[PDB]
């Protein structure tokens, strides 16, 4: 009951998915072969971890997940990796020619050749569900598959599953770890076409994750492996409420009620702490007050922006580990006296708190230190519009000269889709300003 | 998985083509018999891109050797690695082109083009997923320039959704005394502007100047010029051969379909008489290290790709690439954000611990086309040597069309050089 | 509740149609782009016949 299906699209979506499911398995005691000794109900069950894992008669715990990429090299590493026995072969779907960082090829030319098979494989996952809650879609903004095929999939999922909830984990492009120049185009195109079909989207700025890995984990030149292990921890904090249960546990859907005041304003700002190396965590216990204070340090945000220059519409705190309300309330009271936390005048100012007692895990050989307690803040702030502004401005610079547009037109798109998508973004930026204005 | 089909046409095309296969065969651990005897599995991971796995686990270049004379191709079969090439992939005639573009594009080459396509189809149909084609040729000759551009136009008819790349050798008075080379080059550029996705401008003027001024060779040979071409082609194809496809790479380098002519660069370039990451970066942005006789500081960069090879600090590479950009910001167009991208491959070339290969889409390339146009108009306004071409059936208009199309290419490069963000 | 069913069905309908129109408009545009490319290449082939014919006459 309350199953969630994860869909990982393109390289970034697939590789981040690999990190998430590895971490999930460790948190739940699932082995690389899908066996879970602690699970005494074989072949089924209604436990909390069954929201993300199905069970076969042979005791294998199978992710409720589909991996999709338009070329095979990234998913092949799953087919032959350590957790290869975790997935049935039909959960891993590949073409042979990718979208070449072209939204048009991912949404049209190449994507239309595989979209039917993908939906068929998702249906088979849905049919195993007794009360499907929704989908979690992982993808980059910048890739041609992550952008173009994701939009196509989201549009098709609205048709096949009505308004069943669809959440995104979206990788916002950063030049430090990208070798593509047309990513601003793909980002605006996919954001425009997906905006109506997504109920809530957590953007992850690769530059923010890049900086956190360098500053807090002392990694000289972070790789995707480094970024993804950190991203998996935030994703885990966000989905922990669905996979574990407890008296103080608050369901993610209940947080969403507070985070989305209007359908289009559905982009929460995530902030995670503590990110600390083993060398610094040694003889170092970070308290509830210390990790909570870290949530309001902008350097720990998942998206580069300044919330001090915006207004809050919601503040949620998702704790996990050794945390009790008494200390949370004390920490919050302290922060309210020392921080620039301004709410819009039409929204209450209380912070919404959930606690999952299961402590966080770390993957062996990683750089993150294992801690007794962590926290993910989910805030709805107008400051996240700064991320749209930076991306829209790069879009405008290239589109004024029509740079690279021929690649998209050559695959069937029209200039009208570019201007139509950019106008939708301009209205979104406008929407974020309007919500921050004081009432009459 | 992602196969490339290589073609080499004419004397030059076959010469540098053979050198290319010599160099990459060595890098992948393939001997002149086609057998693998390397020492790392990274050499075989993407060997399918350029080689077919044959019976007996021998690797055969996916290469097609073309010429209207058997002379050069006979040397290939006799030279080193002459036996790895598939014998049926030799498509030669006896007529010859006489350094006449018309003979290669229209007369002698048209009679042979069908037999060349027969080999292209048999190679292509054996590909799990064909990326596209790369052609090696010169633009001053007759076969490589005339029949090469014809092969491109006819391959595009059967494979219109595949990338077409060329390594085109531009003519220079410093290397060949033949007089009609500006005609053959201008007629070829007219074709390449329309039917290729990427063209590396391998400028003989720049190759000679490097061998003479830098490498200190009083009398550079074609072998000396080709050692530069071999090292360049190895560099630009490194990311394809060792662990993105031709299309993704063209997407990030070609902002406008006609402006797909690249300035190649390489570092280090040192003589036999007598290296840091900062020095590598500084050198590859120096005009002296460009394989095209153009000064990048006389124009602006639309896009740049740079690949470093060898064991080095990625952090230091990141710092120095940001360093050279900020100190040369004026030479990078503002309206294409983040237009300089960098890649690293742990496997260095032969005989070097570290190297860097530079791929620049610079408006300064107009200097190269301006030079060809000047030589062209200096002969066409007199109508000199035109009977070689009208004799094959061409009309003066086709010379006037090719001329004004290249002059348009120049003015198009100048347009975006002068464009600003605000 | 009827209004809720009608709004959800109308959202599903308009999305299905919006997509069907986008995918057909894109098919036509891509097919036209490739047809124009080849038509230019056939025109060159015809021009090559004229060149080879113009040679024959001179003989
Ligand atoms: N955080 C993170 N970002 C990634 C990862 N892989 C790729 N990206 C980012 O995603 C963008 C490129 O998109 P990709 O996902 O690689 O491309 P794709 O979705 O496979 O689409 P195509 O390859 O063009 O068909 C760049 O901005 C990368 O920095 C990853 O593993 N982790
Ligand atoms: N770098 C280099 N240039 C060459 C070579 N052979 C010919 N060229 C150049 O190519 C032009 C002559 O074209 P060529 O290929 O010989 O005519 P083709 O055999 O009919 O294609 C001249 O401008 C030469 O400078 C070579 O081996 N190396
Ligand atoms: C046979 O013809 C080709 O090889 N075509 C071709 N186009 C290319 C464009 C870029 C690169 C790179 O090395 C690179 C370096 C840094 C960032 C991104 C890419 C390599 C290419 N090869
Ligand atoms: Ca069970
Ligand atoms: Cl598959
Ligand atoms: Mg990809
Ligand atoms: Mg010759």
């Amino acid at each position: 009951m309350r199953e969630c299906i994860s869909i990982h699209v393109g390289q970034a979506g697939v590789q981040i998915g690999n990190a998430c499911w590895e971490l999930y398995c460790l948190e739940h005691g699932i082995q690389p072969d899908g066996q879970m000794p602690s699970d005494k109900t074989i072949g089924g069950g209604d436990d909390s971890f069954n929201t993300f894992f199905s069970e076969t008669g042979a005791g294998k715990h199978v992710p409720r997940a589909v991996f999709v990429d338009l070329e095979p090299t990234v998913i092949d590493e799953v087919r032959t990796g350590t957790y290869r026995q975790l997935f049935h072969p039909e959960q891993l779907i590949t073409g042979k020619e990718d979208a070449a960082n072209n939204y048009a090829r991912g949404h049209y030319t190449i994507g239309k050749e595989i979209i039917d098979l993908v939906l068929d494989r998702i249906r088979k996952l849905a049919d195993q569900c007794t009360g499907l809650q929704g989908f979690l879609v992982f993808h980059s903004f910048g890739g041609g598959t992550g952008s173009g095929f994701t939009s196509l999939l989201m549009e098709r999922l609205s048709v096949d599953y009505g308004k069943k909830s669809k959440l995104e984990f979206s990788i916002y492009p950063a030049p430090q770890v990208s070798t593509a120049v047309v990513e601003p185009y793909n980002s605006i195109l996919t954001t425009h076409t997906t905006l109506e079909h997504s109920d809530c989207a957590f953007m992850v700025d690769n530059e923010a994750i890049y900086d956190i890995c360098r500053r807090n984990l002392d990694i000289e030149r972070p790789t995707y492996t480094n970024l993804n292990r950190l991203i998996s921890q935030i994703v885990s904090s966000i989905t922990a409420s669905l996979r574990f249960d407890g008296a103080l546990n608050v369901d993610l859907t209940e947080f969403q009620t507070n985070l989305v005041p209007y359908p289009r304003i559905h982009f929460p700002l995530a902030t995670y702490a503590p990110v600390i190396s083993a060398e610094k965590a040694y003889h170092e216990q970070l308290s509830v007050a210390e990790i909570t204070n870290a949530c309001f340090e902008p350097a720990n945000q998942m998206v580069k922006c300044d919330p001090r220059h915006g207004k809050y519409m919601a503040c949620c705190l998702l704790y996990r580990g050794d945390v009790v309300p008494k200390d949370v309330n004390a920490a919050i009271a302290t922060i309210k006296t020392k921080r620039s936390i301004q709410f819009v005048d039409w929204c209450p100012t209380g912070f919404k708190v959930g606690i999952n007692y299961q402590p966080p895990t770390v993957v062996p050989g990683g750089d993150l230190a294992k801690v007794q307690r962590a926290v993910c803040m989910l805030s709805n702030t107008t400051a996240i519009a700064e991320a749209w502004a930076r991306l829209d401005h790069k879009f405008d610079l290239m589109y004024a000269k029509r740079a690279f547009v021929h690649w998209y037109v050559g695959e069937g798109m029209e200039e009208g889709e570019f201007s139509e998508a950019r106008e939708d973004m301009a209205a979104l930026e406008k929407d974020y300003e309007e919500v921050g204005v004081d009432s009459v | 998985m992602r196969e490339i089909v290589h073609i080499q046409a004419g004397q030059c095309g076959n010469q540098i083509g053979a050198k290319f296969w010599e160099v990459i065969s060595d890098e992948h651990g393939i001997d002149p018999t086609g057998s693998y005897h390397g020492d790392s599995d990274l050499q075989l991971e993407r060997i399918n891109v350029y080689y077919n796995e044959a019976t007996g686990n021998k690797y055969v270049p996916r290469a097609i050797l073309v010429d209207l004379e058997p002379g050069t191709m006979d040397s290939v079969r006799s030279g080193p690695f002459g036996q790895i090439f598939r014998p049926d992939n030799f498509v030669f005639g006896q007529s010859g082109a006489g350094n006449n573009w018309a003979k290669g594009h229209y007369t002698e080459g048209a009679e042979l083009v069908d037999s060349v396509l027969d080999v292209v189809r048999k190679e292509s149909e054996s590909c799990d997923c064909l990326q596209g084609f790369q052609l090696t040729h010169s633009l001053g000759g007759g076969t490589g320039s005339g029949m090469g551009t014809l092969l491109i136009s006819k391959i595009r008819e059967e494979y219109p959704d595949r990338i077409m790349n060329t390594f085109s050798v531009m003519p220079s008075p410093k290397v060949s005394d033949t007089v009609v080379e500006p005609y053959n080059a201008t007629l070829s550029v007219h074709q390449l502007v329309e039917n290729t996705d990427e063209t590396y401008c391998i400028d003989n003027e720049a190759l000679y100047d490097i061998c003479f001024r830098t490498l200190k060779l009083t009398t550079p040979t074609y072998g000396d010029l080709n050692h530069l071409v071999s090292a360049t082609m190895s560099g630009v194809t490194t990311c394809l051969r060792f662990p993105a496809d031709l299309r993704k790479l063209a997407v990030n380098m070609v902002p406008f379909p006609r402006l797909h002519f690249f300035m190649p660069g390489f570092a280090p370039l040192t003589s036999r008489g007598s290296l840091t990451v900062p020095e590598l970066t500084q050198q590859m942005f120096d005009s002296k290290n460009m394989m095209a006789a153009c000064d990048p500081r006389h124009g602006r960069y639309l896009t740049v790709a740079a690949i470093f090879r060898g064991r080095m600090s990625m952090k230091e590479v990141d710092e120095q690439m940001l360093n050279v950009q900020n100190k040369n910001s004026s030479y990078f167009v503002e309206w294409i954000p983040n237009n300089v991208k960098t890649a690293v491959c742990d496997i260095p070339p032969r005989g070097l611990k570290m190297s860097a290969t530079f791929i620049g889409n610079s408006t300064a390339i107009q200097e190269l086309f301006k030079r060809i146009s000047e030589q062209f108009t200096a002969m066409f306004r007199r109508k000199a040597f035109l009977h070689w071409y009208t004799g094959e059936g061409m009309d003066e208009m086709e010379f006037t069309e090719a001329e004004s199309n290249m002059n348009d290419l120049v003015s198009e490069y100048q347009q975006y050089q002068d464009a600003t963000a605000d | 509740i009827q209004k809720a069913i009608e709004e959800n069905n109308n959202f599903i309908k308009m999305a299905k149609e919006k997509l069907a129109q986008k995918m057909e408009s894109n098919k036509e545009n891509r097919e036209a782009h490739l047809a124009a490319m080849l038509e230019r290449l056939q025109e060159k082939d015809k021009h090559a016949e004229e060149v080879r014919k113009n040679k024959e006459l001179k003989e």
